[PDB]
């Protein structure tokens, strides 16, 4: 409102962007990989996980028979990451 | 053509007697999708502005130059002829200056922006070249470039100034739940199911792909051995047929 | 004006923003200060349907505390603005041509007003999408069981056209009086014109670039079937003489010149 | 003497313009690329994760 | 003061517009969104 200048608002509010996250965290979550071809369709986490390491190079009886111990590493990963961006950080920069 | 569609479903995922046991329908279908493309772009529909809008300002770009010229920058006269013709040289050159320097200024405008325009274009056409090596030559797994979902194969159209890709892309549809376990308990030793999912369709169990509900009996090379069957979560307690058994 | 809270310093009168803008003036009457503004100065804007459709319009203008603007039906004002004539609907859509903060117009068919149906230009905020539901159970997979072949259209610009100007005739057009006052200012035309001659010769390079990844000119098969599917609109028909596709021989019409 | 100039503001206005209606067209490209918003799973876990 | 405002919004309007790395970054994320965040990447270093 200075001599002239003018900010315009976003179209889309930060309200609505951060709903279309949680869609996407939620698809990610129940729908797999496949939601983006198409239609969606429901699987199981363990499933999804599974195919994901067959797609990677190592078959899926490794990861169900040391599910336990990934879910937690990728707990406290979560948790770390968690705390690193509750620090002041510069990967805001 | 039926040999490269059916490796190309290979490429998908989808197994070879799919294509090769409803290839009847499914060119049926193909033809049917190239008709309503006919008739999309056929209609007035204008979903080709992406290759209208460019000229556009071009011609405008244009436009604004030529009407600039008639523009008098500080000038009385806005043609030089008449300023050579009212004035003393000694002033008159002063006239002659402003314009100058405003129709140079004009100059200016034009190229920076022109400039600008061609950095966008240059991005926009080595996209074009990347779109027509990945897609158009080679079957591609990488998902949304090529097409929406699973990617079999693609066509390019010259327009003027710009390219239109067709994409012949898959579509699964007609969802169907099934119950289904992780892996399978057989005589106290676990088994995993290899490129396939385990499915139970009410009455007894199945191996089935992803993208076609197919059920096949549970076989030794259909699956493979690993580990004991307590550490598994969920296992479920079946039998795999043996076919030499 | 309007009155002031921040204090100041006593023996100090006026008071300059970062800006140094005058924040406030301290009352020479009464020494009391008074923060300072400059008001409203919006920029005009219109939504319009399809002259075809109807000839009701709307505006907008960004600056604008409703009552600070002079003379409506509900002006409906949003943080883009109050808007003059639509009305806020508390349905939702897919969004329009957009107002922006939320806000999405749609020349509709009122609905609200019976059956009249005066189409009104109706605001909204609007939908993300259809809402769609899932449950997940551990044990529970969903198999698609229909293939299905969609072909889209995608649409991608690769060249430009390729244009070129005279420096001495753009800018003095024929008096020998230039040219000296324009040698003077050195050497600028030059690259001003060496920039553009680049810009063509890259455009080219560009155009051999996205369409000649061929190896070698292929024949065009004779029979335009092949194994069932039909090909005979991309292929270029031997009959016809513009020798390219049917689609092509559509699209060069449909771009408008 | 801006009436004198030529349509300078012209060039600038529509230049920014748009520059903002790119801005939005990009947001909504990186963020609209689902056909149906999902209803957050009211369990937070799944399967030990 | 015409002459140096005028070309001073000039400049100013040619720095916004070099808004084309903005661009070029949203596209990439784009293509981030949709090759990794909606499958997985057999290409590597992309993600992660
Ligand atoms: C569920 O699986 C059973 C086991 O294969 C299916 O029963 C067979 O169906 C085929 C199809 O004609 C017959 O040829 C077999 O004789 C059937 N076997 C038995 C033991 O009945 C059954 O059709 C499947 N049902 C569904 C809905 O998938
Ligand atoms: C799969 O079958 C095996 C063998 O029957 C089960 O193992 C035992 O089953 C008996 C049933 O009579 C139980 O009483 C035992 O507790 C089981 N465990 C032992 C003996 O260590 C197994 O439980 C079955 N699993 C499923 C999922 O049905
Ligand atoms: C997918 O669904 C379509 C819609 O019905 C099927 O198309 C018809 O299928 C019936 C029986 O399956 C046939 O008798 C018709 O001739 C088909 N018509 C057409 C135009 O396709 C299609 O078969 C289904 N997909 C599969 C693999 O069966
Ligand atoms: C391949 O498709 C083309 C276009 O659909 C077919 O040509 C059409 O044939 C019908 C039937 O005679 C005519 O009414 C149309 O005017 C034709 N259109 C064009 C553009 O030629 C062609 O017959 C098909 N060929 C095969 C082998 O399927
Ligand atoms: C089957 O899937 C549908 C989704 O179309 C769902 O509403 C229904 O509850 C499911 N039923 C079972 C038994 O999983
Ligand atoms: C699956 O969920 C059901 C109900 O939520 C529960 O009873 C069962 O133990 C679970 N099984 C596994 C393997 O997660
Ligand atoms: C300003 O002057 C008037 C006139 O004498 C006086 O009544 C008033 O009190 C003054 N205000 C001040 C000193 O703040
Ligand atoms: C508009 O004016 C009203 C009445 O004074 C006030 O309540 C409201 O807060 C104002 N809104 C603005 C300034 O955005």
């Amino acid at each position: 409102k200075f001599n002239g200048l003018t900010v315009l608002p976003p179209l889309l509010t930060d309200d609505m962007i951060a709903a279309y996250t949680a869609a996407l965290v939620s698809g990610t979550a129940t729908a797999g990989w496949t939601f983006g071809a198409g239609a969606a369709l429901q699987i199981p986490f363990a499933m999804q996980m599974a195919y994901r390491f067959n797609g990677i190079g190592v078959t899926q009886n490794v990861l169900y028979e040391n599910q336990k111990q990934i879910a937690n590493q990728f707990n406290k990963a979560i948790s770390q990451i968690q705390e690193s961006l509750t620090t002041t950080s510069t990967a805001l920069g | 053509f039926a040999m490269q569609m059916a490796y190309r479903f290979n490429g998908i995922g989808v197994t070879q007697n799919v294509l090769y046991e409803n290839q009847k329908q499914i060119a049926n279908q193909f033809n049917k999708a190239i008709s309503q493309i006919q008739e999309s772009l056929t209609t007035t529909s204008t979903a080709l502005g992406k290759l209208q809008d460019v000229v556009n300002q071009n011609a405008q770009a244009l436009n604004t130059l030529v009407k600039q010229l008639s523009s008098n920058f500080g000038a009385i006269s806005s043609v030089l002829n008449d300023i050579l013709s009212r004035l003393d040289p000694p002033e008159a050159e002063v006239q002659i200056d402003r314009l100058i320097t405003g129709r140079l200024q004009s100059l200016q405008t034009y190229v920076t922006q022109q400039l600008i325009r061609a950095a966008e274009i240059r991005a926009s056409a080595n996209l074009a070249a990347t779109k027509m090596s990945e897609c158009v030559l080679g079957q591609s797994k990488r998902v949304d470039f090529c097409g929406k979902g699973y990617h079999l194969m693609s066509f390019p159209q010259a327009a003027p100034h710009g390219v239109v890709f067709l994409h012949v892309t898959y579509v699964p549809s007609q969802e169907r739940n099934f119950t289904t376990a992780p892996a399978i308990c057989h005589e106290g030793k676990a088994y995993f199911p290899r490129e396939g999912v385990f499915v139970f369709n009410g009455t007894s169990w199945f191996i089935t792909q992803r993208n076609f509900f197919s059920p096949q009996i549970i076989t030794t090379d259909n699956t493979f051995v690993s580990g004991s069957c307590d550490v598994v979560i969920g296992i479920i307690n079946n039998t795999v047929y043996d076919p030499l058994q | 004006l309007t009155p002031s809270s921040k204090r100041f310093q006593p023996f100090q009168q006026f008071g300059r923003d970062v800006s140094d803008f005058t924040d406030s003036v301290r009352d020479p009457k009464t020494s009391e200060i008074l923060d300072i503004s400059p008001c409203s100065f919006g920029g005009v804007s219109v939504i319009t349907p399809g002259t075809n459709t109807s000839s009701e319009v709307a505006v907008l203008y960004q600056d604008v505390n409703c009552t600070d603007v002079p003379v409506g039906n509900n002006v409906f004002q949003t943080q883009a603005g109050c808007l003059i004539g639509a009305e806020h609907v508390d349905t939702s859509y897919e969004c329009d041509i957009p107002i922006g903060a939320g806000i999405c117009a749609s020349y509709h068919t009122v609905s609200s007003l019976r059956s009249t149906s005066q189409k009104s230009i109706v605001a909204y905020t609007m939908s993300l999408g259809a809402d769609s539901s899932i449950a997940y159970s551990n044990n529970t997979i969903a198999i698609p069981t229909n293939f299905s072949i969609s072909i889209t259209t995608e649409v991608m610009p690769v060249s430009m056209a390729k244009t070129s100007v005279d420096c001495n005739m753009y800018i003095c057009g024929d008096s020998t009086e230039c040219a000296n006052l324009l040698l003077q200012y050195g050497s600028f035309c030059t690259q001003l014109n060496r920039a553009l001659s680049g810009i063509a010769v890259e455009q080219d390079r560009n155009t051999r670039e996205v369409f000649a990844q061929v190896k070698q000119m292929y024949k065009t098969p004779t029979l335009k079937d092949f194994g069932g599917f039909n090909f005979s609109q991309i292929l270029p028909d031997p009959l016809k003489p513009t020798k390219r596709s049917f689609i092509e021989d559509l699209l060069f019409n449909k771009v408008t010149l």
